[PDB]
Parts: structure tokens; C-alpha cells; sequence
DNA sequence: CTGTTGGCAAGCCAGGATCTGAACAATACCGTCATCGAGC
DNA sequence: GCTCGATGTTTTATTTATT
């Protein structure tokens, strides 16, 4: 299959994750009740500029892309539209054996090529282009130094890039963090006390807040991810795909955090692989009622969705289930996990 | 299919002095179902049917303040329970918030002493559709009631 | 008769687009024939920049749109609005170099409880087949979205394969029926129409043309 | 690790430490059940104005929205080391307000302050007119270096652990303090329906009846403190301290933790009860036990019994499921068996 | 994990005449843990299981009272509707069993089943002595002052 | 080896009044338009 | 390559109910 489905139900302490312009808890009507939310950007945030993240994905080992070994390619690629010598002059000057190459390379370089072809047309060169173009270079060069944060992630908000196909998706794809039942969310009467006021306090507020337990769903487009990656291999993006696992289980938005501390793990992680990514928030579309508790309930609700529609919805294909609950587990179809670890293995060995 | 209040009202006023002396020293409104005194009374209004029994437990409960603390009073809606708690002028605004505030069980206890201290005269069917919903827009619409009257 | 490929749009949260260009990014009641057009551009490897195959699919494709009212328990639930207070932090200040700004806020509507039945065609010079659009919407190349890609499907995009007359009944084939159908072709007994900016100038990159759905209402 | 995680299981007798607006006990909807909450902040103050804090610490800082009355009090302390003008001119530089003579003069919001971060700042204001250095160039030249200003903070630790924000003044770029702690609120492991208190106040001049009437909400409870101290922040926060001043600040964090109940209505309840349940463990990234009281502890030979063995059990899951290993020591009285609170308190201050 | 309720009413009904007998003699359920018949009956109902073996206990006790006394009837109508249904029992004897302290209400549950001889759903009245406790004792005198006030 | 049956289970009458239900002080700030040319 | 500061423009709609 083309697609990595990711689930996961995590429970949150009475916490504030995600606010709007006005200090409430972001929120979204589901079946036609309220559950508490936390914004696709606000978690795709909170994966990507975490440590974890940087140091698995940052400083990968195909994170940096070397114009030179792409030469060929590039050669043949933008020598229909360029002839060899602007192509060279240009990945020299950028620089100052590959088989494939990523779009968005070949795409920035040929505007870098439409630049010092139009540079050499109106005559002109030395400092004068190199300080025409000192930005882009600097931007295209860190950018080049950065291929799987680009890849997985997609480009950043400030990139640099150029043209429609510098216009980078990240292969990971995160919806809305949703809780799986209605919630009425509580709110906290503060005082701020003043040590030089006698009567009363110097400040009065009120912050919103709530427990809840949340569904994360996340799917990577394995293909795309290879072919943003310089035609990488389906192993090795099944290891991208293990870091995403790993930080979709374990990551948490900081927000309001110091003061409400929900640093929570995930309690259920489940994968499969499918040619259509689909999202089980259908599982919870009838709000979950508590039965001593939101979790097991929810876990519990997770299980015979998919056993209702999996079959029908075409999701047949590898599946494994990570869990720390004792529930009545899923079809036999699902592999269960014990431990995280021997799930992300699972996923590295393309289930 | 829907509780006949004022029936209620009638039957709880003319009940025999022991019967009633029995309800009223019911400390909280689930040991009504300790009372046989109590399915005598609310039986011909529905108790047998589950729904009914949640409405009539917290209805009798405040009837079981006592046999002259709920004057009812024909409509001219009607005199809301929060306008007449307000009517009253007894009832501090702070106590109006902690009974709209309180939870289960212990709301029908303020209630019942705030309806012991204001003694108030008031619509009793009304009172008694808000007994028997008493979400939470109840709650804030009494205490709304109760802060523009004054 | 004509062959119909019959889709299904359900999800927690949808977000078709209207004219704007804001920090506002509004949405609309159903699926906006750009949007469509993007969907199944996306189930094809189409990248931006492939303006042939973007022309060929425009020119292949006419689509017709059901508005399917979430029934639970009986109970009926409404469509309701969204709106995401959308801040990014260091966006981009202009189109090159590498300044940007500390915060910039954006306000982006989506639809609540939405669920829609697509009914695809084709005009009588396409290029394609359906039988290849069946399979690119089993079998999708790039991550299919409802409009925006934090926006997941909980429902598989392919729902059926059928013949008929008009789109209506084809669409009639199709539970929820009764929903109002907004369609590129006409149909008899109706005559509504509802004008929209959404037909995608593709040679003018992200412009838009204006175009008409024919309004068929549902009993 | 970075991080030092401080779990504490610790029951109350019957009490009321923390109320909202309308004198009512705050609470906290968890897993579908309502539980007693003792907000984050009411802990926070709790501890850095007790005896301990005093005596292991230092000063805690000096929050207040009133720039008038600080004014003055700076004069009162500072004013044997700066002549009064400076003094007026470094507050004025960093609330952003003028400083004059008014009865009345208030700062943006209420706002921590260090009385040896003022006075290092106004020795630099000073060296900075006497070299005839204007303010703007002044900001800059301090902006440059801000780890010196931070060991100022080290005279004011509760900022270091906590943090500030400023919107106003030079403090909007010199004061910018990340906490480097980390705290909840505390809830209990159990559903709690609260008790009322009716109450009357009999008067000595009246024979019928009392003079007053009323009701106050209280209840006991099995209450889950967290709070993880980030390290390497504290460090930062504290101009470059060392890892076992850290440490050390962490240990006191510990004690006082297992030790402090807010004093809210305590003169009239006395629930001056000790953590009966303390753990401390060090880890890589934060970790909270909060859902091992998800599904809301049922009473069993009391609620604190059931509530250790659930974070027992959710702890050993935890650790299995996700493969944690980083030190740990559980101080346990009803990882690490700790017979006294000591021998965990110094387990702590030596790296685990 | 529940007593099959009906199983026991048949093996009670089929059991021989000496051993139900021996059964019968027995003066407060206590008692029941010495007489052999006993175990030999509720052997095959998981006595081994203590939670089990005092619900046994109860349940056995009441269907001692006789062995035509407890006419199981089937929809279901519970032990309160049919006290008050024989029309044998004032309320005041059933205020005296569910004030009853312990095996002595057990004792005036006998008497009461011996004098009304009711018709009833008697694996519901098995769920009842199995939780014997104030929501069952609460229940019963509802369902009894209900059944007794419509008449 | 063998363990029983009938007949019978109550009524009267009674549940209170006095009087009381608080006050004060305090509810924040920042940024998320643009222009131009100058000084640095 | 900037930070500086003066500057183009313009706002107001109320005021007692009862699922």
C-alpha cells in the first residue's frame, strides 16, 4: 500500500492545549455536540519543532542534498529548457551520479536558471548578479541542507522558494485533534495578589479549561515522501514513518502547559496501511459516554468501528495495535503490541 | 403525560398530618424512597413510570419544605420562582448563586432552605416545569429572574 | 444512458473555498467545482505545474454535488460553521529572501457534521475514462483532502458505479436521498441556478472564472 | 536527563483550601467524574511564602501592580547604596511609567520584581549617565548580555521556576522569564461529592435565636500533585548556575511538594496533613500519572490505598509500554522504597 | 459469574423428599453449613465461590421455607408485588424484615414466605437475596406500599 | 429403604412552636496597516 | 540594511424575558 494510517487516542489531565483570539479553548461541533480541540497546526508544531523531531529528522542522514552528484539529471531535466552551459555555470555557482531528483530542487534551479540566462542576455555578472541573488542563494542553500525536515514536514513558512513546485506539501498529512465525547468545559476564578495592596487582590481573571481524551489522526504518503526525498527507498521512509509514530504517541503542545502540566502519553497507538487513508473519527461521531472513565469507553468504541467498517471501507491490509488498556481487543486481523517499540519495528519491516 | 402540578399541590395540602409530618423530616430527596407516606402521595401522578420519578422526587422535596412555604398564585406567565425568591427581598444574591452553582443532591437542599426563608408566593405549575427539566439554562434563568426583579 | 462514478465527502470538518484574498479564508455549503477539480487532481499524480493534464482533466470532468443531512439516532443534526483563529509565527514578510514577521493571523471557516455524494461524468470530447478515475480514487497518488489537508476522509472516496439518464437519478441510486443537488448539467423539471467563482483559470495560476450550478431541490 | 518529574499521592482531612468566586471549592470535571481541585498557582504562592522556602531558598519576589508604593520602598532599601534620582530613573526605565511624586502611579500589570535585579540595574543606569550613555544605546548594550541580569535572578528563584512577562518597559526585553519547573493542579484520585457546613453565629446580646445563618462547602481528599522541574532552563534562568544548584533547588521543590497545604480555611479545618506518598524519577522528556486516575479510584479500605496501587499499576504500564528506564525513586509510607524522605531528598540532590 | 437462579428452583423441586426435609429443619441459614443435604444440593452452583456461597445461603434458606410455598411464576413480579398480592401481609411485618438486623431478617423472610405462599418471578427475587442490601430492602417496600395502595 | 397434613396472621389514635440567613477590596498589558527619507 | 518618527484615515447602533 501507498498510504500509513495512524490512530491514537491520548488522555489529557485538566489542561488548556489550544486557545483562540479570545482565550477559550478551541472546540468543534461533532454529531451535533461540542468536543474540545487541538489545531492540526498546533500539533504539527508540536511535532516538528521538538526535540525528538530535530534529532531524528533534522539531522538526518539525507538531510543534505549535494548539487553535484545531481548533475546528470538536472543536466537532462532542465536541458530541454536549458542548454548545459547555463545549467552548469548555475549549479556551480550555487555550489561556489544521481538516479532520480527531488521536484522542488529541480524547480528552484530552474528559476535559478531563468535568472542567469537573463543575467547573461542583458549583459551582466560578478558581484552584480551575486548580489542580486545574495538571499535567494543563502535561502536555497539552507534550504538544500534540510531535505527530510522539507520532505516529511513540507517547506517552511519563511522558505524562499520560488516556483509552483517549491510549493512543498509535507508528506504527513495531521487533522484536528478532537475529544471523543461532549465536553462542558470548567473555568478557573483567579486572583493575582498584590504584595503591596492591603484589601483584596490587584488582579481578577477567569481561564478556561477541561480534561479530556483526544483522538490524533495522521496518514504519509509513503510515494511521495521517497519522491521528495531524491527517489529514496520504501525502507527508509518506513523509518520516517516510525519517528512519526513515535512523536504522534508522545508529543504534546506546549501551550498553558506550566501552569496545567497535561504531559500525558498516548494510551492506544494503532497503524495500518491502506491505498485510501481514512480517518476513524467516525468511531466517535456518537459523543462516548463515560463508563468509570473516558478512556476505556473510548479505546472500546475505537475497536467496534473497526470491526464494523473496516472490512467494507476497504481497509484490509497490515494492521497493528499498541495498547496499555486491557480492553476487549480488536478483529484477530490486528496485530497486537505490547510495548511501542515492537510497534515501530513492526512498521519498519513494512508490516 | 405530563405531571398535574397544581393536583399535586391539592393532594399535598390536604394530606393528614402524619403522612406529612413523615416527608418533611427527609433530610435529602432520594430517602423520599424510604417514605411509604411518599408513594401514597405521588402515586396517581405518574410514579411508576421512571421519568416522572426524577421530576416528582425534586417536586416533593420542595413541597416538603412545609405545607405553607409555596403559596401558589394564578397567573394575572406566571410569578417565576426567582421572582418571587427576589420578591421576597429576604434572599441575598450570593446565596442565589451558590444554589445555581451547587450540584446534584445538594441544590435541592439550598433550594429547600432558600424556599424556608423566602416563603414565596409564586406560579407552582411553573416552578414544577423547572423542577422537572432543571438543566443548566434553568439554573442561570433563575438566577437572571432573581438579579432583574431586584 | 452515460457512465456515472459515484464519490462520497464525509469528515469531521470540510472547507470549500470562496473569493478572498485575505487572511480570511471563508468556505462554502457544498464542494466548489475548483475543489472537486483539485480532489481528483490530487487522486492523480497532477503536480502545480502540469498545466497539460490539469487542462485535460478540467476539460474531461463535469460533476454534480448532494447535500447528505447527518441523521443519528433518528435525530437529525445540522451543518454548523467553523471558525479557526489561524496565527503563524515567522511567515513569510515577502515572496523571496528570508524576512519574516514575529506573528500574522489568518480566520478560516470549515463546516461541521457535512457530508456530500459526488456524481462524475464525462463531456463528449474528454479525454480520460472513468473506469481510470475508479481507479485513481481507490487508489490515490497524493494525500486526498476535503479542501484542506488537516481535513481527513472517514468515509472511502469511491461510494459506486452506475448508469442513468440524469445525474439525479444516478445520484437517486445513492442513500441519503433527498438531499438538494447542485449540478453542472440541467435537468427538466428544475430550473435554479447558482452562480459561484470557482471555475479554475488555469492558465492564469489560482484565478478564477465565474460559472453556474443548475439547483435541483430534494423532496 | 533534563528533567526531574515529582509525583506526590497526599490526603486531606475534612477542609476547604481552595475556593472560587463565590466561596464554593474549585473543582475539575476528570474522566466523566468531578474531582476537588487546588489550582496550580494557589500551590505555587503557598510555597514560595513558607518558612521553608524562607529558610532554604531566599526571598521570594515582590509582585505588585502599585509602582507608587514601590517607589518608596526602594527608597527605604536601596537608598543607602544610590542616590534617589537613579533609583527613580531605573524604575521609570523599566516599567515603561513615569516616575514622579504622584499619590497614585500604576504599571501595565501586576508585575514580580527582584530588589537586587533593581539594584544591579540602577548600578548600570548610573554608569551609564556618568559615561554619558543615552537609554536607547543603554537597552542595546544590555540587551547583549542577559545571563548576568539572570543571576540577579538568582536572588529571586520563585521568577526562575515560575517565570515573568512584561509588555511594558525595558523588562518587555530583559525580563522575558520561561519557568523552568512546571506544575498542575492538584485533583483528587476520586470522585468527590462536597459536604456543606451549616453553620450559625450566636450572638451574646440576643437570646432568641442566632445572629447569623449560612453554609460553607468543604470535603476531604486523596489529591495527585505534579510538577516537573526543567533543569537546564533553571540553569539559564539562574545566569549559568550549576547542575547541582539545580538540583538542590529541585530537592527543596520535592519538600516542599510532599510538605505545603495552601493555609485557605485551615484555621477552621486543620488539614495539616503530610504527602503520605511521595516519587520523584528522572526522565528524558515530562511524564504526569494523571491517568492512573482516569477511571476515578472506588474506595477500598479507604480512597489512599487504592490510589497508590492505581499509580503503582499505570506507572508499570507506562514504563513497559513506552521502554522508560531513567532513574527512579519512589519514597514510599503506606524505583525506590524510601523509608524516610530524606534519603529520597538526597537521592535527588545526587543526580539519581 | 452469576447463580443459574431457575436451575436451582428445578433442583430444589426434583429433589428427593428425605433431603429437602433434612433441609427444611434447619432453624436460621447459618445452621445450613452443617447439614450434608445441603452441599449435596448446591454443589453444582459454584458454593466453592464464597460471594456465591452466602447468596447460596439466603437463596437456599428462602426456598426451605416449603417446596409448594414459592409458586415461580414467569412474565416479572418481583417479592414486593407479591406479598401484597397475597394480601396476607400488613405493612408493619415489612417494615419488620427490612429493619431486621442480620440472619434475623433472613428468619422473618421465612415467616413472611411461609404465610403469603406468593406467586412469583422467582429468579428476580434470586438477584434481590444475592444483593440484600438497602436498595433491595428500599425497593421491596416500594413495589409492596405501590401494589397494596392500588388495591 | 423410608420425612405429613389443616387452620389461622387484629384494631384505635396521635407528628409542635419561637427566631435568626454578613460585610470589604480587586477584573491587566503587548503585537499581528502602510508610507517616505532621513540618520546610522 | 536598517531603525526613526511623523503620518494617510476616522465609530454608532441599548436599556427588562421565560425553552
Amino acid at each position: 500500500s501507498n498510504f500509513i494510517n495512524i490512530h491514537v487516542l491520548i488522555s489529557h489531565s485538566p489542561s488548556c492545549l489550544n486557545r483562540d483570539d479570545m482565550n477559550m479553548q478551541k472546540d468543534a461541533i461533532f454529531g451535533g455536540k461540542r468536543r474540545v480541540r487541538i489545531s492540526s497546526q498546533s500539533l504539527k508544531r508540536a511535532m516538528r519543532k521538538s526535540g525528538y523531531y530535530a534529532q531524528n529528522i533534522g539531522e538526518s542522514s539525507l538531510r543534505t542534498i549535494h548539487l553535484a552528484q545531481l548533475r546528470d539529471v538536472l543536466r537532462q531535466k532542465l536541458g530541454e529548457r536549458f542548454d548545459q552551459k547555463i545549467i552548469d555555470k548555475t549549479l556551480a555557482l550555487l555550489s561556489g551520479s544521481a538516479d532520480a531528483v527531488t521536484p522542488w530542487v529541480v524547480g528552484e534551479i530552474a528559476w535559478f536558471c531563468e535568472q542567469v540566462a537573463k543575467a547573461e542576455a542583458d549583459n551582466l555578472d560578478d558581484k552584480k548578479l551575486l548580489k542580486v541573488l545574495k538571499e535567494d542563494i543563502a535561502a536555497i542553500r539552507v534550504n538544500l541542507q534540510q531535505g527530510v525536515d522539507i520532505a516529511l514536514s513540507g517547506r517552511m513558512a519563511t522558505s524562499g522558494m520560488m516556483t509552483e513546485l517549491g510549493k512543498v506539501d509535507g508528506a504527513m498529512s495531521i487533522a484536528h485533534a478532537i475529544t471523543t465525547h461532549q465536553v462542558d468545559s470548567d473555568i478557573d476564578w483567579f486572583t493575582a495578589v498584590d504584595d503591596l495592596q492591603e484589601q483584596g487582590s490587584a488582579h481578577l481573571g477567569t481561564q478556561e479549561f477541561s480534561s479530556g481524551v483526544f483522538y490524533r489522526y495522521a496518514n504519509i504518503n509513503l510515494a511521495q515522501l521517497q519522491e521528495n526525498l531524491g527517489g529514496a527507498s520504501r525502507e527508509q521512509a518506513l523509518e520516517i514513518a516510525t519517528h512519526v509514530v513515535h512523536m504522534l504517541a508522545t508529543e504534546v503542545p506546549g501551550a498553558k502547559q506550566r501552569t496545567y502540566a497535561a504531559f500525558n502519553p498516548a494510551d492506544m497507538v494503532m497503524v495500518n496501511f491502506s491505498d485510501m487513508p481514512l480517518s476513524m473519527a467516525n468511531a466517535f461521531e456518537k459523543a462516548v459516554k463515560a463508563k468509570d472513565g473516558f478512556l476505556q469507553p473510548s479505546i472500546q468504541a475505537f475497536n467496534q468501528y473497526w470491526d464494523r467498517v473496516a472490512n467494507g471501507y476497504g481497509l484490509n491490509g497490515a494492521a497493528a495495535q499498541f495498547s496499555l488498556s486491557d480492553v476487549d481487543p480488536i478483529t484477530a486481523q490486528v496485530k497486537q503490541m505490547p510495548t511501542l517499540e515492537q510497534l515501530k519495528s513492526w512498521v519498519r519491516n513494512n508490516g | 403525560d405530563e405531571i398535574d402540578a397544581m393536583a399535586l399541590y391539592r393532594a399535598w395540602q390536604q394530606l393528614d398530618n402524619g403522612s406529612c409530618a413523615q416527608i418533611r423530616r427527609v433530610s435529602e430527596p432520594d430517602e423520599l424512597r424510604d417514605i411509604p407516606a411518599f408513594y401514597r402521595l405521588v402515586q396517581p401522578f405518574g410514579w411508576e413510570n421512571p421519568r416522572h420519578q426524577q421530576a416528582l422526587l425534586r417536586m416533593v422535596f420542595c413541597l416538603s419544605a412545609g405545607k405553607n412555604v409555596i403559596r401558589h398564585q394564578d397567573k394575572k406567565t406566571g410569578i417565576s420562582l426567582g421572582r418571587a425568591l427576589a420578591n421576597s427581598g429576604r434572599i441575598n444574591e450570593r446565596r442565589i448563586f451558590q444554589l445555581i452553582r451547587a450540584d446534584r443532591t445538594a441544590d435541592m437542599v439550598q433550594l429547600r432552605r432558600l424556599l424556608t426563608h423566602a416563603e414565596p408566593v409564586l406560579d407552582w405549575p411553573l416552578m414544577a416545569r423547572m423542577l422537572t427539566w432543571w438543566g443548566k439554562r434553568e439554573r442561570q434563568q433563575l438566577l437572571e429572574d432573581f438579579v432583574l426583579t431586584t | 444512458m452515460r457512465s456515472y462514478l459515484i464519490l462520497r465527502l464525509a469528515g469531521p470538518m470540510q472547507a470549500w473555498g470562496q473569493p478572498t484574498f485575505e487572511g480570511t479564508r471563508p468556505t462554502g455549503r457544498f464542494p466548489t467545482r475548483s475543489g472537486l477539480l483539485g480532489l481528483l487532481g490530487a487522486c492523480l499524480g497532477i503536480q502545480r505545474d502540469d498545466t497539460s493534464s490539469l487542462q485535460a482533466l478540467s476539460e474531461s470532468v463535469q460533476f454534480a454535488v448532494r447535500c447528505d443531512e447527518l441523521i443519528l439516532d433518528d435525530r437529525r443534526v445540522s451543518v454548523t460553521g467553523l471558525r479557526d483563529y489561524h496565527t503563524v509565527l515567522g511567515a513569510r514578510e515577502d515572496y523571496r529572501g528570508l524576512k519574516s514577521h514575529e506573528t500574522i493571523q489568518t480566520w478560516r471557516e470549515y463546516l461541521c457534521d457535512a457530508s456530500f455524494t459526488v456524481a462524475l461524468w464525462l463531456t463528449p470530447h474528454a479525454t480520460m475514462v472513468i473506469s481510470e478515475l475508479e481507479k485513481a480514487v481507490l487508489k490515490p497518488r497524493y494525500t486526498p483532502y476535503l479542501g484542506r489537508r488537516s481535513c481527513p476522509l472517514t468515509h472511502p472516496l469511491f461510494l459506486g458505479t452506475c448508469q442513468a439518464s440524469d445525474p439525479q437519478k444516478a445520484l437517486l441510486n445513492y442513500e441519503p436521498v433527498g438531499g438538494d443537488i447542485y449540478s453542472e448539467e440541467s435537468v427538466t423539471g428544475h430550473h435554479l441556478k447558482f452562480t459561484a467563482r470557482d471555475e479554475p483559470m488555469i492558465t492564469l495560476p489560482r484565478q478564477f472564472a465565474s460559472r453556474e450550478w443548475y439547483v435541483i431541490k430534494g423532496g
